[PDB]
């Protein structure tokens, strides 16, 4: 279990994605460049998880970068790594989405599908074990949504035996540009549940508030909201990509997090929250990070912990700290709040230790939850999508591109079935 | 010569393993590149410690060892290692996909892409034995390949070597440092298709190398390395007797002798004293009596239970060092003199004893210190029924929700395999209580 | 000749010369299509300003009901039409009107996040006890979906 297949789909997948690698890339010592001009060789031990070496001593991403509007791959490409991907690894069409999920599934988006899987079977091939495949993209749009989760369905037919792991930024009002986002969301939502093995939800909702009323920015821009999504992408991420035991690979995270196959939705956190360069802070401590990460503020999925019960959980601490001070912390929690783990789960909380903190701090705590109070996020894409299907608003968008009336029934369906299914495990009892 | 291959399976395993070479090289005067000065013989020979070293013509003493993994990282440290050039290059086997933490991938899916080739590996190893007794297996329960292919491993070898005789060395799981909560699942599901292929199964549980480790050594985290150690010098403890002249457990067939009454009830209790720091270099000697009493002391075992609260069956002392029998026969004497242990009806209620003079070895580089003498006590009680009740109840909470089993029926696995499991782990729990009034 | 299907799709399509046509020939200002919708309820729904102004100067009644209930405003402020909101509002919209889903112009506005359509809806008099079927007023619905922003707008 070695490599890892990236892909970035549309403007919220190929925006994130690219500050991803702008994050993770400086971590580890290479250059917009890809040469590597780090401080220490455990920045090299693990670095083929997400990077090509192309021979000149250089570094190459393994990404893959697609989307139907030609407008933002001239977008990556002019950002501070633009011209470390592979040319050949931009699979654009000129015709968007229109933030229409039918589009980006069906029409616009099927005719580009098979042209997007030449790349990956290209990346593929190459690899000596491939692990799986990481995405990165938009439930509220278009090309993001729809031809994302085509693109999950078909990787899945083609790799049935390698893990898909995404990150899907969830749509809200205080962030959105229209109304049909419930739609490509609910419609999305059904394709994760039966095909990833891992999504971590990152909440348009959760990003705007902690901008807006923990640190305090007047009018969040997406540069503000992409800050807290690259840190949060480069803590989880970080037992794969440095040396250490607990959740190694993707498959062993899997395994440990997920006991039930369609409840696969982590709810992510971090701690400490910055501004972007206003990081410079007292210092924080072991017993403040540990509460700062399962505070309910500090998690980026707009759901309580304290409403629901951890199935799982996945700690993840960076810096040079004491480790069994951070020990007697993490089971000072569960035993102190010893309701909301479920009982029939034992030793459900794991803890790792990475001593490479992320850029600008030298201690750090990332948060990756399995709780039952998920349910909170999906129930409020629920109200939204049956607000609008009720009247039937625009679904003439959809059936005129080949959809039919009775997929929103069903996705509607499927929605509350991960609803029910979540509740029944937050009441169930050891007995 | 009789000889005794060492199988090492999984990440616990082959580090177990590598410890425990490391100290077998120390204790008979092998250097690192496999020569040894002190061998009159000249590329070969019959002597105690060839049942464990085969022997080249250019004077090289090659464990008789194999180490598997289905991912390299472990066994690529063995390969680079001070002990790079001690081992048959060949009988160093990995894949590059592991099992994940599920039994399953590593006794059907993972597992069987390579275990024709450990088989013909091991085949290998047996036709340079003029008289092979068996083998000795290092796993962890826990792990997808320490449970899964161990397990496969263990069905093959009762195949083609029905003669043999099979030990087990296991590592009991414990939160301190579990790495996956799926370990209770996997613990059973081995022990359950290995307890018919196994005679005799030594449980090391992780819990109590830990509490040992900071107890009695004073180390704040114990790593890995602290634990292994630790257990490496339990474990050749346990097969000195293999290795070296001595009157007792002088063969694999011996250990289920002295050891196993019935079939099923195979896992004896080790407990092991003195642990001293090493930084406490110039503590005073303890006596036979003392490091004997310590042998019923809960803190020095190798698994968590109370024997007071049991019934023995069979009980072994094999001390090591500065050891006049007579001390030991009145140390014993005492020991009957204690109300507490209770032995059964039907067995002779007596001791075994052996007696190594050779000082114990402990490694440079370690956290014990160097000792006069030691002794590691090996007992058959039913006490260690708590332990598999401990598991069993965890597995019970889990399974009664199906927490996870989807992962080990979608990797080649009938989820009726886990009630079955249960039920002979159910059958073990009563047959303990069966023997102890 | 009928013109009240035209009228209505040119009233969806936001075609402001044919809608002023249309009228000019006749064409039915109150024509429904099988759902029970006006050319107003459509021109609401998609946000066609000026078009919802014209209708509403020429005798279209501007709280129609289709046949789940639905008035103009409901749509406007389910999709999130201010100015059209406002419009509607001035020429009498019932700002407390309920469909057959229990639902007022303010519980859509509430599910759907416009908050600036909150807030002129209680302007103008929207109840904050107004209960859907399932018993929830609009506050019940930022309360239990943890939407500060509006809760703070309705406690005022
Ligand atoms: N004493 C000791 N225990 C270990 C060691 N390494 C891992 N363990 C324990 O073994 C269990 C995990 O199983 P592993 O051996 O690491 O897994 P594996 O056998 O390699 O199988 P995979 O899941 O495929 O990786 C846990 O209980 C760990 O605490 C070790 O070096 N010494
Ligand atoms: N966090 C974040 N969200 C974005 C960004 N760009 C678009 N979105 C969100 O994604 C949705 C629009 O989807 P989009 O990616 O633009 O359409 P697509 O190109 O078809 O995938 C809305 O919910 C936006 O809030 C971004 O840079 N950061
Ligand atoms: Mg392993």
């Amino acid at each position: 279990m070695r490599e890892i297949v990236h892909i970035q789909a549309g403007q919220c997948g190929n925006q994130i994605g690219a500050k991803f690698w702008e994050v993770i890339s400086d971590e580890h010592g290479i250059d917009p460049t890809g040469s590597y001009h780090g401080d220490s060789d455990l920045q090299l031990e693990r670095i083929n998880v997400y990077y090509n070496e192309a021979t000149g001593n250089k570094y190459v991403p393994r990404a893959i970068l697609v989307d139907l509007e030609p407008g933002t791959m001239d977008s990556v490409r002019s950002g501070p790594f633009g011209q470390i991907f592979r040319p050949d690894n931009f699979v654009f069409g000129q015709s968007g989405a229109g933030n229409n999920w039918a589009k980006g599934h069906y029409t616009e988006g099927a005719e580009l599908v098979d042209s997007v899987l030449d790349v990956v079977r290209k990346e593929s091939e190459s690899c000596d074990c491939l692990q799986g495949f990481q995405l990165t993209h938009s439930l509220g749009g278009g090309t993001g949504s729809g031809m994302g989760t085509l693109l999950i369905s078909k990787i899945r037919e083609e790799y049935p035996d390698r893990i898909m792991n995404t990150f899907s930024v969830m749509p809200s009002p205080k962030v959105s540009d229209t109304v049909v986002e419930p739609y490509n969301a609910t419609l999305s939502v059904h394709q994760l549940v039966e095909n990833t093995d891992e999504t971590y939800c990152i909440d348009n909702e959760a990003l705007y508030d902690i901008c807006f009323r923990t640190l305090k920015l007047t009018t969040p821009t997406y540069g503000d909201l992409n800050h807290l999504v690259s840190a949060t992408m480069s803590g989880v991420t970080t037992c794969l990509r440095f040396p250490g035991q607990l959740n190694a690979d993707l498959r062993k995270l899997a395994v440990n997090m997920v006991p039930f196959p369609r409840l696969h939705f982590f709810m992510p956190g971090f701690a400490p929250l910055t501004s972007r360069g206003s990081q410079q802070y007292r210092a924080l401590t072991v017993p403040e990070l540990t509460q700062q990460m399962f505070d309910s503020k500090n998690m980026m999925a707009a759901c309580d912990p304290r409403h629901g019960r951890y199935l799982t959980v996945a700690a993840i601490f960076r810096g040079r700290m004491s480790m069994k001070e951070v020990d007697e912390q993490m089971l000072n929690v569960q035993n102190k709040n010893s309701s909301y783990f479920v009982e029939w789960i034992p030793n459900n909380v794991k803890t790792a230790v990475c001593d490479i903190p992320p850029r600008g701090l030298k201690m750090s705590a990332t948060f990756i939850g399995n709780s039952t109070a998920i349910q909170e996020l999906f129930k409020r894409i629920s109200e939204q999508f049956t607000a609008m299907f009720r009247r039937k608003a625009f679904l003439h968008w959809y059936t005129g591109e080949g959809m039919d009336e009775m997929e929103f029934t069903e996705a509607e369906s499927n929605m509350n079935d991960l609803v029910s299914e979540y509740q029944q495990y937050q009441d169930a009892t050891a007995d | 010569m009789r000889e005794c291959i060492s199988i090492h399976v999984g990440q616990a395993g082959v580090q177990i393993g590598n410890a425990c070479w490391e100290l077998y090289c120390l204790e008979h005067g092998i250097q690192p590149d496999g020569q040894m000065p002190s061998d009159k013989t000249i590329g070969g020979g019959d002597d105690s410690f060839n049942t464990f070293f085969s022997e080249t013509g250019a004077g090289k003493h090659v464990p008789r060892a194999v180490f598997v993994d289905l991912e390299p990282t472990v066994i690529d440290e063995v390969r680079t290692g001070t002990y790079r050039q001690l081992f048959h290059p060949e009988q160093l086997i990995t894949g590059k996909e592991d099992a994940a933490n599920n039994y399953a991938r590593g006794h059907y899916t993972i597992g069987k892409e390579i275990i024709d080739l450990v088989l013909d590996r091991i085949r290998k190893l047996a036709d340079q034995c003029t008289g092979l007794q068996g083998f000795l297996v290092f796993h962890s329960f826990g792990g997808g390949t320490g449970s899964g292919f161990t397990s496969l491993l263990m069905e093959r070898l009762s195949v083609d070597y029905g003669k043999k005789s099979k030990l087990e060395f296991s590592i009991y799981p414990a939160p301190q440092v579990s790495t996956a909560v799926v370990e209770p699942y996997n613990s059973i599901l081995t022990t359950h298709t290995t307890l018919e292929h196994s005679d005799c199964a030594f449980m090391v549980d992780n819990e109590a190398i830990y509490d040992i480790c900071r107890r009695n050594l004073d180390i704040e985290r114990p790593t890995y390395t602290n634990l292994n150690r630790l257990i490496s010098q339990i474990v050749s403890s346990i097969t000195a007797s293999l290795r070296f002249d001595g009157a007792l457990n002088v063969d694999l067939t011996e250990f289920q002798t002295n050891l196993v009454p019935y079939p099923r009830i195979h896992f004896p209790l080790a407990t092991y004293a003195p642990v001293i720091s090493a930084e406490k270099a110039y503590h005073e000697q303890l006596s036979v009596a003392e490091i004997t009493n310590a042998c019923f002391e809960p803190a020095n075992q190798m698994v968590k239970c109370d024997p007071r609260h049991g019934k023995y069956m069979a009980c072994c002392l094999l001390y090591r060092g500065d050891v006049v029998p007579k001390d030991v026969n009145a140390a014993i004497a005492t020991i009957k003199t204690k109300r507490s242990i209770q032995f059964v009806d039907w067995c002779p209620t007596g001791f075994k004893v052996g007696i190594n003079y050779q000082p114990p070895t402990v490694v440079p580089g370690g956290d014990l210190a160097k000792v006069q003498r030691a002794v590691c006590m090996l007992s058959n009680t039913t006490a260690i029924a708590e332990a598999w009740a401990r598991l069993d109840h965890k597995f019970d909470l889990m399974y009664a929700k199906r927490a996870f089993v989807h992962w080990y029926v979608g990797e080649g696995m009938e989820e009726g395999e886990f009630s079955e499991a249960r039920e002979d782990m159910a059958a073990l729990e009563k047959d303990y209580e069966e023997v102890g009034v | 000749s009928d013109l009240g299907k035209k009228l209505l799709e040119a009233a969806r399509a936001g075609q402001d010369d044919e809608v002023r046509i249309l009228m000019a020939n006749g064409a039915d200002v109150n024509a429904t299509d099988a759902s029970g919708l006006t050319p107003l309820h459509l021109a609401a729904t998609y946000g066609h300003l000026e078009i919802v102004e014209v209708l509403l100067k020429h005798g279209a009644d501007v709280n129609a009901i289709d046949i789940m209930g639905s008035t103009p405003l409901h749509l406007a402020a389910l999709i999130g039409h201010l100015e059209i909101v406002e419009v509607l509002l001035k020429h009498g919209a019932d700002v407390n009107a309920v469909d057959t889903w229990g639902d007022t112009p303010l519980h859509l506005a509430a599910i759907m996040g416009h908050l600036e359509i909150v807030e002129v809806l209680l302007k103008h008099g929207a109840d904050v006890n107004a209960q859907d079927k399932f018993g929830k007023t609009a506050f019940d619905i930022s309360i239990d979906n943890g939407n500060e922003d509006l809760a703070e707008i309705l406690q005022k």
